[PDB]
Formats: structure tokens, C-alpha cells, sequence
């Protein structure tokens, strides 16, 4: 929801997630991203345990 | 210091004369097992 | 160091009397390697080991995020830029023989 | 290039995975940076990283220690003392970890009372390992000689109250090292005899009732005068309530 | 080419000034001086690198 407001796609490449866009991709963007990312490792770890 | 540490505990914290003396004659108490047996061997007449 | 003649029951008399001790939380001892060949001895609070070794587990599993990690977007860009400046350089070279 | 980044990439990933470990468990704060730092080996030169190499290897568990624990190893050996280091035969290759070292009476006792046997002690020839581990901290378990290399266990702060245990003449062979007069300064002598005394009369009574057994009387005293003869000491009793 | 072969091992990674290097040795043995060679046992070899 707030990655579409620029324009980019977020885009689910497997296990990781990445963003779809031409050019760089903002510093937010960017941030929200690799949170979001190790929030889903840590959460299938601890989905595991 | 092991000395100082043992008026400690038995003085609890502080090491004032008392508990001073105290751990040095506990200490010599302590190893007093055969010189007590003597002595009461000499009161009993066994070693005259 | 307990001196006396056999058959005294000083260990008997001995464990009975160290029952009635109390002391506060004997912390749990574990081992931690550090390398592959050193192992360190550890102390922690009682109930810590379990935490720690979920944890470990944790961390253990972690080798496959930390490859799913390797396939960012992110990444991707990072890695693509750098080749695009070796190749830039190499096409420098290559431009300056052509 | 591409290893640095790699490298960078899971620095930066692990100091957010391991953030929150450091605040919850700061005790082990060099373990996890270790195995951080092996995480990064992984990302760097790709290398495996095996689950049953880097676990914490827990050796004991008191709930509050109400009572303290209280090994009691009337054994000397190495394997009792420090424990012992299993190993991983494979077709005729020795190989061990952290999660295969057995955990030892020094482990057990910690926070605790370590009681051993001096004559055990001296018998087993572990005096010397015993005397360097007690002193610095440092314990070694017991390695086989087939192994291609063992574990360095690093050196600890003992925090375990050792008492040790036996006869005069058996402490003997200990007390020519002036080592030993270091470590311990405490000398608990037993009296090998009693005040034979009424109060003690009555002591020796109740000790029998609390061991189980029905007396009278007369037989309370029979018992009384034959602990002073075994003492053969007209003033005194034996007190080797064993043979009571 | 062995790379496990022709790799430097590290030994001291000290990097500090003060306070000296100050290595207590109470167990003075040839192991503990002078360190000792772990092998790798390959097929029941002992090769050491």
C-alpha cells in the first residue's frame, strides 16, 4: 500500500521479496523492504519453534 | 587476607579485635585435635 | 578438608548437615563454542538455557533466510552496479586496445 | 568484491538478529558474536555450518538449589572428576563437538559442595589436575588418544565449595605440598573420641532411636559403657558411630 | 592446489596497545607452550596442513 504511492510493485520472487520498478528504488522503500523481509525470516523461525 | 576473611565471617562484616581473635583461636582450635588429646592423655596419668 | 578415623560416618554426617544449606539459584552451566575446536564454560540465570538454546535453534535456521537474503532486490541492485563498474573499467581497457 | 559484500550484507543482517539475543542473554555475549562471526564465514566463503557443532551443551539444571547440589564422587578419576569427551566413531575416524562432552563432577557441583575422597584422591593420581583446577579454573576431560584433536575447554572461575573427605593418615601424602595448605585452610578434625557423659549418653540414646532402632534402659547403658571400652578410654566413648 | 593447504593461520589477534599481551601459563606443557598440531584423519591418515 504505501510502495504503490510512487508507483512501485512489490513483487513476492519466491521466499524473499523484492520490489519491481524502473530505476533506483527510494531509501524508504528500500527500508520497509529488508524490515519486512527480516521480520519474515524471524517469524518462520519462530513459526518453526 | 584468608585470615581477615575468616574474622569477616565470624564477625559477620567488620573486622574489629574481637572477631580478630576469635578467627585466630578457631584457628588454632582447629588443628588442637591432637594437642587435646595429649593433654587429657597427661590429665588421665596415660602420659605422666 | 575432613580428618577423621574410619568408620566415623563423616559422610554421612557430612551430606545431612550440607542438605540444610540453602543458596540462591545455583545459576545453570553450559558450554559454548567459540571456534570450531574451543569450547567455554557458561554460566546463566536458571530457565535462561532453554531460551538460549531456542535461540540457537533459531539462529541455526537462519542460514536459509540469510540465503533467501542473498537474493534481494536489493542485493540484486548492489551486485548489478558493481559489475556494471568492473565491466566499465574492462570496456575502458577493451575500448583503449580497439 | 563480491565476497565483501556478502560478508557486509550479513553483518548488517545478524547485527539485527542478534540485537535482541544480546539484551536477553548479555552473559553470553562473546558465544553469539562467535557464532555471528560464523554466520559470516557462511555468507563470505560459503561454508556449512553444522547444527551439532555450535549448540549450547547444557550439564546441569538445579531448580533453586534448596539444598545446594551436593555431588557426592567418592571417585578420583578423571572421567568422574572433569567428565569425560564422547566421541563420534565413524568407520575409524574420531571426531567429538561441543554437544558430546560429558558433563563431570566439577560441573555437577558448581554453585554447590564438591565432596571427594583423599585417599581416592592421591590413589587415582588426579591430584595434580585437581589441585590446577581448583587453583586457576582451568578443567581438561579426559581425551582418548586416538583422537585426531581434542577440545581446548577454556579456563572458568570455580565457584564450588570442595571438601574433601578422609582419613589422617590419608591426607598425609597432600599435606607435604604447600599447595594443598593454600587451597584449603579449613580443617574440620573429627574427634575420634567423646566426652563420655551423661548429656552424651542421652545424645548417643537418641541417635539410636533416630537410626530406627527400640532401646530400654539398661540396654542404652550396656551400649554407653561398651563405646567407652572400644574407645578403651574409662573417661570417654568411641565415636565411631558406625560400629555402635 | 589444496586452499586448505597455502592458508595463513592467524594466531594473535591482538590489535591493542595497552595493556601488553600478558599470557599466564599456571599448566607449563609442551601442548600448552608451544601449542600442538591438530591433525585431520582422512581414510585413517593423519594429515596435517
Amino acid at each position: 500500500r504505501e510502495a504503490q504511492e510512487a508507483g512501485f510493485a512489490l513483487s513476492t520472487n519466491g521466499e524473499r521479496l523484492e520490489l519491481t520498478g524502473p530505476g533506483p528504488v527510494p531509501a524508504e522503500l528500500s527500508a520497509r523492504l529488508e524490515e519486512v523481509t527480516l521480520g519474515s525470516l524471524a517469524a518462520s523461525a519462530e513459526l518453526e519453534v | 587476607r584468608a585470615l581477615a576473611e575468616e574474622a569477616a565471617v565470624l564477625g559477620g562484616g567488620l573486622l574489629t579485635a574481637e572477631s580478630v581473635e576469635q578467627a585466630i583461636a578457631a584457628r588454632e582450635h582447629r588443628s588442637f585435635l591432637s594437642e587435646e588429646e595429649f593433654l587429657r592423655a597427661v590429665q588421665e596419668g596415660v602420659i605422666r | 578438608y575432613l580428618v577423621g578415623p574410619p568408620s566415623l560416618g563423616k559422610h554421612e554426617a557430612l551430606l545431612a548437615y550440607l542438605s540444610t544449606q540453602s543458596v540462591e539459584t545455583p545459576p545453570d552451566l553450559l558450554y559454548v563454542p567459540l571456534s570450531e575446536r574451543k569450547v567455554a564454560v557458561l554460566t546463566l540465570p536458571s530457565g535462561q538455557e532453554i531460551h538460549l538454546a531456542e535461540a540457537v535453534e533459531g539462529l541455526l535456521l537462519e542460514v536459509n533466510r540469510l540465503d533467501e537474503l542473498f537474493r534481494q532486490g536489493s542485493f540484486l541492485r548492489e551486485k548489478t552496479q558493481l559489475e556494471a563498474r568492473f565491466k566499465e573499467a574492462r570496456e575502458q581497457q577493451l575500448e583503449a586496445l580497439r | 568484491a563480491l565476497r565483501r559484500l556478502r560478508r557486509d550484507w550479513a553483518l548488517h543482517y545478524l547485527n539485527n538478529r542478534f540485537e535482541p539475543l544480546f539484551q536477553r542473554f548479555p552473559q553470553a555475549r562473546a558465544y553469539l558474536e562467535a557464532l555471528r562471526a560464523r554466520l559470516a564465514r557462511y555468507a563470505e566463503t560459503g561454508e556449512p555450518l553444522d547444527p551439532a557443532q555450535w549448540r549450547p551443551n547444557l550439564l546441569t539444571s538445579s531448580s533453586s538449589g534448596t539444598p545446594p547440589p551436593i555431588v557426592y564422587e567418592p571417585y578420583a578419576t578423571a572421567p568422574r572428576l572433569f567428565g569425560r569427551l564422547d566421541y563420534l566413531v565413524d568407520r575409524g575416524v574420531w571426531s567429538t563437538n561441543v554437544s558430546l562432552i560429558r558433563p563431570g563432577a566439577v560441573h555437577r557441583a558448581q554453585g554447590g559442595y564438591l565432596i571427594l575422597d583423599a585417599l581416592s584422591l592421591k590413589r587415582e593420581g588426579t591430584w595434580e589436575a585437581f589441585k590446577r583446577a581448583l587453583r586457576n579454573g582451568q578443567v581438561e576431560p579426559v581425551t582418548e588418544p586416538q583422537a585426531p584433536a581434542g577440545l581446548e575447554v577454556e579456563p572458568f572461575p570455580i565457584q564450588m565449595q570442595v571438601i574433601l573427605v578422609g582419613t589422617p593418615e590419608a591426607f598425609e601424602g597432600l599435606e607435604e605440598d604447600p599447595a594443598f595448605s593454600e587451597l584449603f585452610r579449613i580443617r574440620a578434625e573429627f574427634s575420634p573420641t567423646l566426652p563420655a557423659s551423661p548429656e552424651n549418653c542421652t545424645a548417643l540414646g537418641g541417635w539410636l532411636l533416630a537410626q530406627g532402632f527400640q532401646l530400654t534402659q539398661g540396654g542404652l547403658t550396656r551400649l554407653y559403657d561398651e563405646a567407652r571400652r572400644m574407645a578403651e578410654q574409662r573417661d570417654r566413648m568411641d565415636a565411631r558411630l558406625v560400629e555402635i
